[PDB]
């Protein structure tokens, strides 16, 4: 019913119609998580090369 | 070879449907967590509708209408009626009712219960059946959750022999095209002890549930009078039929209820389809005026009618979508021009 | 995305030479290594298997290994014998005598470093090596013993590279020696740990197919190898030709292997055809689908109805309705959903390539990771125990330095593998 | 004027980016060589289109975009594409080995080797900005790169550009077009890691786009090209307010304001109409009432779900073509009495409307027919949570058996991150339900 905030221009026009009213991690912590996961790979890769060494 | 699943084991109705399907030798039952199904006989609570219609190369169907609980809940039904203009607060066939929350429209109930008491008019209501407000408002707060207060029909139609109370149960089926099918074989769940107008507290003659009353087996086998007899009784005792005096009102109330919520639950253009069996409970007063009591989302059937109804469901609701390699229903439709 | 091919032993080189013979035709490469085709689609992903040298002559990235020169001399004089880089012919003289120990510990150890020098030389030329592939049998000595020795040593030098294999399983129906169960059991232990994909080819299944379907009263190893080469070509289609499927070996392996030890696949193919026998009638899509899923077309003598599919991959080739393909694939799953695990959603994937193989207007290659593969390992385990309970023919191995305990361990690890498959069959 | 930088991650992100910038050029009249004859301010300017394009003294209009993939082949087709002259080699970044549909590999393993390079190449663009708003990130949930490397970048961008907003255009996985099986893992993992770093995310289920292409465009088996050219139209409608004159959603901040009252619940449902086949010989042009009414048909949504069984928090109507406010209000009035539109109690039941008189531009030789008027509705409904329910169920089935988990653990990821992510998703499903019922 009620049209408001009607704005117009050459390209078009915009408005609002109301029908009824109502009723972060740091650079430190990131680089630590990435490198902690890299050491888990290095450990796993080591256990492989150890297993292959035996 | 179509496939289906079963996720409600207490369903006496669809336990018979699952049987019939397997007996055709063209349906195969899967596990209850197997997603590659054509048909789902889902549960009663938290049915995962959000996971239907996302299996490529599978036309999926379910035996429940999502959002159909608004009609099958007493608190919701009252709301649905006095909120939806299609039914309105001025409803003729629905008893005056109010939603009351334990410590809402309690203040609205009081004033409405004013001249019903302080106005010489008849006065009985139901949640317990009493004639005093505080006797009721004290009970609802004592149990726990929300209840509905409703005007008690003090002048019910009474079956002779016996001077008994009763309630009618109709089974309705809504297929995927939202065709409203009324089952021709209904049932009267009657009382056996004579209705007592004075004392309300002995609820054996006021409440007509098949559970409570188990004078059982006196006039009828199982306190269940079927239409052929009830029709004959009306003809002999009142010189009218079941079709005219009651069924027109029933077929009207059913359609009015489902057509109201059609745009809210219809699966016309959805990615999964729905059908469902409903159980409407009606009430007839001495002036042969039918009143809607409640709608049951997960209805149980009558023993005699299990075979016929459970076969009917397969024909129009299931086989219509999944065809295999005179009708027991009355299609409810009406297009009056104005 | 380059692949380094290796082929070890008699069986390995014969199916391997056959593989290069088939795909060289699909890519239009002649016996002399010169290109001669029509389309350009058969050169977009040819870097995967071929090396360019001296004026657009294509040399397979293939290394031919054996402990005796008998078979490799046949390859060199064969049809596409010239195409192979002569330096990549690495061979001994002593042979392996169908002995796993000789191939893995003594005779093969003496030669393995020479092979790795060729592997290393090929790898360093690759812009981005995606993995290795091996062809061999598990019933002999070289391809079994030395083949697994190579894999173990390749994983040591390339621990982050995919290793796939085409492994021929021994069977009493088509048998050379009685010690095949021993050699096979010892090899499976190695394969469970050090490969990403193993296509289990049972010589029993290849035999039964050649006899009961292709109508060949007495099939030879040549007949058996027609079936294998057709499958080998099929599973590598989407890697060899430009298509919808943008996947390297790693990605392909990720979506097929839910558990690291359970990577032993049942290969299938349709339509089944014999050498020379000309097919005139092109199969409909419903026929391709029904056949590639039938046990008779599987190349591991295992009944897929005795297990469940963890994952399935299918490659249709030729000019066909990709809609009809999807419909027929979705029709198998929905009709036999009990043979696919429910706890891996959408575990059946498909791909299509416009280029068909030679001789067929359209074909389908089936790759099934079924738990029914345990029947294959149970067979080997039975044949293994029957001899090992009496310690029979064991002197051939203890004479090469092996102890009885190593056999007991290999026996236990395969029975573990069997029990592993059984765990997921009842989930 | 405030600039916006687009980031296209992975195959899906890149190829969609291609489709969008292709369409942007046609809408602004920019040629493949980057020349824009209508732009009379040579060498620079601060027009509305400059939000997405910078300018060189030679008069070239270059996208403020960076393409990143862990694998060269997809982006190589941009380096040699019809719009090759459009981009700068610095804007295009490739690795040698993809993430193999492994979230952990794209995030931890391979992501670590390239994250610094991408942030630098992005910094090169941000230095050319006078007033950066933030970023539009295109990617897939299912890809290892699209899921893994995206979440890592979204974490860093929140560190290096803490003030700037960040919007997402995410491709939700569909079995019909994917050969992957582990996409549910990747989807849950990236959602959990990106959630607090994304102000507003537009999800697109390939399933919906796929069926729309089959149903309305009569394409029997949609290719990615078919999917992308349709997706680009939706993206264009959503970003048009940033690239053209207007007063609705003029900056990235206003997207969150209008569509996202609660931070976590920042996944608006998009619905687009009309979608008409170019091969359709005879077509009756649809009215404002007809196309607006189509915004409430689930068959037209980017994600298949049922808004009737949920609650709205916000709703924007973005028209393109012959439309005036009068016809819209009449259409809204009619629809309100026919359909089920329930808002939350703490929001007004209303619609923010934006109209651009220029009708939607179509790619020449494309599958879409030129229409006189089209609309894209952006409605933040709780019904979109159905997509999460689907995804979380598939996740539960596989993880209960720990299938494929070893691939992720083998890349350094912990089995605990699977459960942390899944519990966060469980909390999200609950948040949606608190608001929705
Ligand atoms: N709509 C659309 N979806 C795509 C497109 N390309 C890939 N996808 C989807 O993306 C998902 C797989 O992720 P990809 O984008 O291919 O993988 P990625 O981001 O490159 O990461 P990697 O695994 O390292 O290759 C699948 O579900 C595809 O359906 C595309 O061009 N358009
Ligand atoms: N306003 C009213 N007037 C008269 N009787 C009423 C009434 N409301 C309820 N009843 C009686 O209550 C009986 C059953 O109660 P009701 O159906 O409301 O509960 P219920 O849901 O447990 C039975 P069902 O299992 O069929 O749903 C009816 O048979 C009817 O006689
Ligand atoms: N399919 C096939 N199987 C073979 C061939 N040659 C041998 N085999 C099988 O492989 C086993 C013998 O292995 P073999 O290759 O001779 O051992 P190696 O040469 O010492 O490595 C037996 O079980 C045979 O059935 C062949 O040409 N084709
Ligand atoms: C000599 C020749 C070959 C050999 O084995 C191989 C070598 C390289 C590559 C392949 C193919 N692997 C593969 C393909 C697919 C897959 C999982 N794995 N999933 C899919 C889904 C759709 C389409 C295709 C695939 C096998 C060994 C020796
Ligand atoms: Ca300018
Ligand atoms: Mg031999
Ligand atoms: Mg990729």
């Amino acid at each position: 019913m009620e049209v408001i905030e009607l704005n117009k221009c050459t390209s078009g026009q915009s408005f609002e119609v109301i029908l009824k009213p109502p009723s972060d991690p740091s650079l430190e912590e990131i680089q630590k998580k990435l490198e902690a996961a890299e050491e888990r790979r290095k450990y796993q890769e080591a256990e492989l090369l150890k297993h292959l060494a035996e | 070879m179509y496939t289906f699943v079963v996720r409600d084991e207490n369903s006496s109705v669809y336990a018979e449907v699952s049987r019939l399907l397997l007996a055709t030798g063209q349906w195969k039952r899967l596990r209850k967590d197997n997603p590659r199904f054509n048909l789902m006989l889902g549960e009663r609570n938290r049915l995962p509708f959000g996971r239907l219609g996302h299996e490529p190369g599978l036309v999926q169907l379910v035996n429940y209408y999502r959002g159909a609980d608004k009609l099958c809940r007493k608190a919701s039904l009252v709301k649905l009626i006095k909120t939806s203009p299609e039914l309105s607060e001025s409803c003729t066939w629905f008893p005056e009712s109010y939603v009351i929350y334990p410590t809402d429209e309690r203040e609205v109930f009081l004033a409405a219960y004013n001249r019903r008491r302080e106005g010489r008019e008849g006065n009985v209501w139901i949640a317990l059946i009493s004639s005093e407000a505080s006797e009721l408002l004290d009970f609802i707060d004592e149990q726990g959750q929300v209840h509905v207060i409703q005007k008690y029909l003090e002048k019910p139609l009474l079956l002779e022999p016996g001077h008994r109370k009763f309630d009618i149960r109709s089974w309705v089926l809504v297929d995927h095209l939202y065709n409203i099918y009324l089952y021709r074989e209904g049932v009267l769940r009657t009382s056996s002890e004579p209705y007592n107008s004075a004392n309300f507290q002995d609820k054996t003659c006021h409440l007509t549930n098949h559970c409570i009353q188990k004078n059982y087996g006196r006039y009828e086998e199982g306190n269940e009078m079927f239409f052929e007899e009830f029709n004959q009784y009306l003809m002999d005792a009142l010189n009218t039929t079941l079709e005219n005096s009651i069924l027109l009102q029933i077929k009207h109330i059913i359609r009015s209820c489902l057509m109201c919520i059609e745009p809210a639950i219809s699966t016309k253009h959805l990615h999964y389809q729905s059908f469902q069996l409903f159980g409407f409970d009606f009430m007839v007063d001495e002036e042969l005026k039918v009143w809607l009591i409640e709608v049951n989302g997960a209805p149980a059937c009558a023993q005699k009618l299990y075979a016929e109804l459970c076969q009917g469901i397969v024909d129009v609701a299931i086989s219509s979508v999944f065809p295999l390699a005179t009708s027991i229903f009355i299609k409810l439709h009406h297009h009056h021009h104005h | 995305r380059e692949i380094v091919h290796i082929q070890a032993g008699q069986c390995g080189n014969q199916i391997g030479a056959k593989f290069w013979e088939v795909i060289s035709d699909e890519h239009g490469i002649d016996p002399t290594g010169s290109y001669h085709g029509d389309s350009d689609l058969q050169l977009e992903r040819i870097n995967v298997y071929y090396n360019e040298a001296t004026g657009n002559k294509y040399v397979p990235r293939a290394i031919l290994v054996d402990l005796e020169p008998g078979t490799m001399d046949s390859v060199r004089s064969g049809p596409f014998g010239q195409i192979f880089r002569p330096d990549n012919f690495v061979f001994g003289q002593s042979g392996a005598g169908n002995n796993w120990a000789k191939g893995h510990y003594t005779e093969g150890a003496e030669l393995v470093d020479s092979v790795l020098d060729v592997v290393r030389k090929e790898s360093e030329s690759c812009d981005c090596l995606q993995g290795f592939q091996l062809t061999h049998s598990l019933g002999g000595g070289t391809g079994s013993g030395m083949g697994t020795l190579l894999i173990s040593k390749i994983r040591e030098e390339y621990p982050d590279r995919i290793m796939n294999t085409f492994s021929v399983m021994p069977s009493p129906k088509v048998s050379d020696t009685v010690v095949e169960p021993y050699n096979a059991t010892l090899s499976v232990h190695q394969l469970v740990e050090n490969t990403d994909e193993t296509y289990c080819i049972d010589n029993e299944a290849l035999y039964d197919i050649c006899f009961r379907t292709l109508k060949l009263t007495t099939p030879t190893y040549g007949d058996l190898n027609h079936l294998v080469s057709a499958t080998m070509s099929g599973v590598t289609t989407c890697l060899r030709f430009p298509g919808q499927l943008n996947a390297d070996l790693r990605k392909l392996a990720v979506n097929m292997v839910p558990f690291p030890r359970l990577h032993f696949f049942m290969p299938g193919f349709a339509p089944l055809t014999s050498r020379g026998s000309q097919q005139y009638r092109a199969l409909t899509v419903p026929e391709l689908t029904q056949q590639m899923f039938d046990s008779k077309n599987m190349m591991a003598a295992c009944d897929p109805r005795h297990g469940r599919y963890l994952t399935v991959a299918a490659i249709f080739r030729g000019r066909m309705s990709m809609k009809e393909v999807d419909e027929q694939m979705l029709n198998v799953q929905n009709k036999n959903s009990s043979y696919f695990v429910e706890w891996i959603p959408n575990n059946v994937k498909t791909a299509v390539c416009d280029i068909p193989p030679r001789g067929l207007k359209m074909s389908a290659t089936f790759i099934g990771n079924s738990t029914a593969i345990q029947e294959l390992f149970k067979r080997i385990s039975e044949q293994f125990t029957a001899m090992f309970r009496r310690k029979a023919f064991l002197h051939w191995y203890t004479g090469e330095g092996m102890d009885e305990m190593e056999f007991t361990e290999a026996e236990s690890n395969m029975n573990d593998l069997v029990s592993e498959y059984q765990q997921y069959q009842d989930a | 004027m405030r600039e916006c930088i687009s980031i296209h991650v992975g195959q899906a992100g890149v190829q969609i980016g291609n489709a969008c910038w292709e369409l942007y050029c046609l809408e602004h009249g920019i040629q493949p060589d980057g020349q824009m004859p209508s732009d009379k301010t040579i060498g620079g300017g601060d027009d509305s289109f400059n939000t997405f394009f910078s300018e060189t003294g030679a008069g070239k209009h270059v996208p403020r975009a960076v393409f990143v993939d862990l694998e060269p082949t997809v982006i190589d087709e941009v380096r040699t594409g019809t719009y090759r002259q459009l981009f700068h080699p610095e804007q295009l970044i490739t690795g040698k080995e993809d993430a193999a549909n492994n979230y952990a590999r794209g995030h931890y393993t391979i992501g670590k080797e390239i994250i610094d390079l991408v942030l630098d190449r992005i910094r090169k663009l941000a230095d050319q900005c006078t007033g950066l708003q933030g970023f539009l990130v295109f990617h897939s949930f299912g890809g290892g790169t699209g899921s893994g490397f995206t979440s890592l970048l979204m974490e860093r961008l929140s560190v290096d550009y803490g003030k700037k907003s960040k919007l997402e255009f995410s491709i939700y996985p569909a079995p019909q077009v994917s050969t992957a099986v582990v996409e549910p893992y990747n989807s849950i993992l990236t959602t959990h890691t990106t959630l607090e770093h994304s102000d507003c995310a537009f999800m697109v289920d390939n399933e919906a786009i796929y069926d729309i292409c089959r149903r309305n465009l009569d394409i029997e088996r949609p290719t990615y090209t078919n999917l992308n050219r349709l997706i680009s139209q939706i993206v264009s409608s959503i970003t048009a307010s940033l690239r053209f004159d207007g007063a609705l959603n003029v900056d990235l901040t206003e997207f969150q304001t209008n569509l996202v009252p609660y931070p976590r619940i920042h996944f608006p449902l998009a619905t687009y109409a009309p979608v008409i086949s170019a091969e359709k010989a005879y077509h009756e042009q649809l009215s404002v009432a007809e196309i607006t009414n189509a915004c409430f048909e689930p068959a037209n949504q980017m994600v298949k779900c049922d808004p009737r069984h949920g609650k709205y928090m916000a709703c924007c109507l973005l028209y393109r073509g012959d439309v005036v406010p009068k016809d819209v209000n009449a259409a809204i009035a009619t629809i309100k009495t026919k359909r089920s539109i329930q808002f939350v109690d703490w929001c007004p039941t209303g619609f923010k409307v934006g109209i651009n008189y220029q009708p939607p531009t179509v790619v020449p030789g494309g599958d879409l027919a030129k229409v006189q008027r089209a609309v894209c509705m952006l409605s933040n409904t709780t019904a979109i949570a159905e997509a999460w329910a689907r995804l979380d169920h598939k996740f539960d089935l596989m993880y209960a058996k720990r299938a494929f988990v070893h691939w992720y653990v083998g890349e350094g990821m912990e089995e605990g991150e699977f459960s942390e992510a899944r519990e966060d998703m469980a909390a999200l499903e609950k948040d949606y339900e608190e608001v929705g019922v």
